[PDB]
Formats: structure tokens, C-alpha cells, sequence
């Protein structure tokens, strides 16, 4: 289609065809220890995890004291026109429901989602 | 982020969890020496790998007779007007054509990029 | 012979001039790549674009 003419649609189908894994869009990861979701060992993630916490869902059996924190690079994120919403559903939809992902808002400069 | 050695048998202290006070405990698997964790984090994995080699280059490189020298950029910490510059000469050579300098004055060893 | 392998005085000067100007341009390219002022092209490492344009020159 006109995708053969304009470079933008060519580049979007380019990114849509190329294979992309997770370690290409991550900056660093850290395994913390929050025995309570209100503990928030790292200093500043308390805001968004809390604004989730006043809407608390899925406290079915326990709360796992073990946490996994992932940091993302918006450079590698936007170049493929990705944002952590689709990642968030597919990292859940595709592996099971044994994991649970809460995330920031992209207006914040660094893109972190905790599991 | 570091490592912990046992105080009795000098081995590697593993992290463990106790269901009483919700605190990280470091335990041994030869004896059972115990203590609590001060930073309460275990694993970290840096994938960006953007470590600035200003923390890895040595000050005695200014004794090398096979490196170029300069009279333009002087040293800030001592005011010497002679430096010796080079490249990264390591991995992470995707866009690695920076130019680290080292002062050549004896007992200055000041290093700086630009 | 060797009379057929030699040139006049004017041509030698022209060759020297063009060689000098090329060796000049290469130096500007190098010294502007040492201040991180080069921008890689799509699908090209920084080393790749540097060497590509110096090979062009
Ligand atoms: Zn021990
Ligand atoms: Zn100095």
C-alpha cells in the first residue's frame, strides 16, 4: 500500500515484523523485600503503589513478601511504539495469572512496574 | 548488594526469612550463625552497563612513551599544561570515540573526560 | 619507455594540492568525531558511519 511510499508506515511495519525480547527494553531489575505493600523499601515508589493501595484488590490468600522491580528505557520503548500497558497485559495474558503487575504513569520520566 | 561471610566458619551467608518480625535474616549453611540485614535488598542487575571508565583507568598511564600528548587542555586540580589522552579501549564500543585525559604532572593523577 | 611514464610540471602541483586537501578533510572529520558530534545513520554503528565517510573522502 502507500506504506511502500511513505517512510513512516514502512518503519512501523518494520518494527512490527522484527523480533524484540524483554532484555532489549529494560534498564535494570532488582529483587527487593516488601513483607507489606505499604513498606516500600525504596524511597519514592510509595506514591503510585499507594494510589493503587487505596484501591486494593487481589489480597486473596496472602501477600507475597518477595517483590520484583523492573526498570525500563523509554528510548527503546518508543522506538518500537510500545508502552507498558500492552506489556502489562501480555506478561500476564500468556504466562498465567501467578504474577501481578502494577505500574507507573508514563508522565513520570522513569518507567517502572512491580510484580 | 555486597556479600556476607560467617563469623564462625568463614563461609557464605545466605539470606533467609523468618515469619515472626518480618525482617531479613542472613544465615549460614554450615553452622547457623544469624544476623539481620541493614539494606534489605538482595539482587540487582545493571543492563544499561553505562559505567564510566573514569573509575577504571589508572593514574600511572602517564608514564607510557607510546601515547599522544597535548598542550591545549591543562589540568584543573594543579594547573599543569600537559595531558595525555586516549580512547575507551574496552567493550561497549558502539558509540565509543570519547577521549579521556590524564594529567602528566608527577603526583597529580587527575582524570577527566570532556 | 620512461618518457611515457612521466608528466609535466603543472600536473604534479595539481596532484599535490588535491592530496593535501583530502588529507585535510579527513582531519576535520576525525577531530569532530572526538567531541561526540557525529550522528549515526539508520542501521549503522558510530564506527561504521565514521569509517564510511572517511572512505568516501
Ligand atoms: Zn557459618
Ligand atoms: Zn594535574
Amino acid at each position: 500500500g502507500q506504506s511502500a511510499r511513505d517512510a513512516e508506515r514502512a518503519k512501523d511495519i518494520l518494527c512490527r515484523l522484527e523480533h524484540t525480547t524483554l532484555r532489549k527494553v529494560t534498564a535494570n531489575t532488582a529483587i527487593y523485600y516488601d513483607p507489606n505493600p505499604q513498606s516500600t523499601v525504596v524511597a519514592e515508589d510509595q506514591e503510585w503503589v499507594n494510589v493503587y493501595y487505596e484501591m486494593p484488590d487481589f489480597d486473596v490468600a496472602r501477600i507475597s513478601p518477595w517483590l520484583l522491580r523492573v526498570e525500563l528505557d523509554r528510548k527503546h520503548m518508543t522506538d518500537r511504539k510500545l508502552t507498558m500497558e500492552q506489556i502489562a497485559e501480555k506478561i500476564n495474558a500468556g504466562f498465567g495469572d501467578d504474577l501481578n503487575c502494577i505500574f507507573n504513569d508514563d508522565n513520570a520520566e522513569k518507567l517502572v512496574l512491580r510484580i | 548488594v555486597g556479600i556476607r561471610f560467617c563469623q564462625e566458619c568463614n563461609n557464605m551467608l545466605y539470606p533467609k526469612e523468618d515469619k515472626e518480625n518480618r525482617i531479613l535474616l542472613y544465615a549460614c549453611r554450615n553452622c547457623d550463625y544469624q544476623q539481620e540485614a541493614d539494606n534489605s535488598c538482595i539482587y540487582v542487575n545493571k543492563i544499561t552497563h553505562e559505567v564510566d571508565e573514569l573509575t577504571q583507568i589508572i593514574a600511572d598511564v602517564s608514564q607510557d612513551p607510546t601515547l599522544p600528548r597535548t598542550e591545549d587542555h591543562p589540568c584543573q586540580k594543579c594547573g599543569h599544561k600537559e595531558a595525555v589522552f586516549f580512547q575507551s579501549h574496552s567493550a561497549r564500543a558502539e558509540d565509543a570515540m570519547r577521549l579521556y585525559y590524564v594529567c602528566t604532572a608527577p603526583h597529580c593523577g587527575h582524570r577527566w573526560t570532556e | 619507455g620512461i618518457g611515457d611514464s612521466i608528466a609535466d610540471s603543472k600536473t604534479y602541483q595539481d596532484i599535490q594540492n588535491t592530496i593535501k586537501k583530502a588529507k585535510q578533510d579527513v582531519i576535520e572529520v576525525i577531530e569532530k568525531a572526538h567531541n561526540n558530534e557525529l550522528e549515526p545513520t539508520p542501521g549503522n554503528t558510530l564506527r561504521q558511519t565514521f569509517e564510511n565517510q572517511v572512505n568516501r573522502i
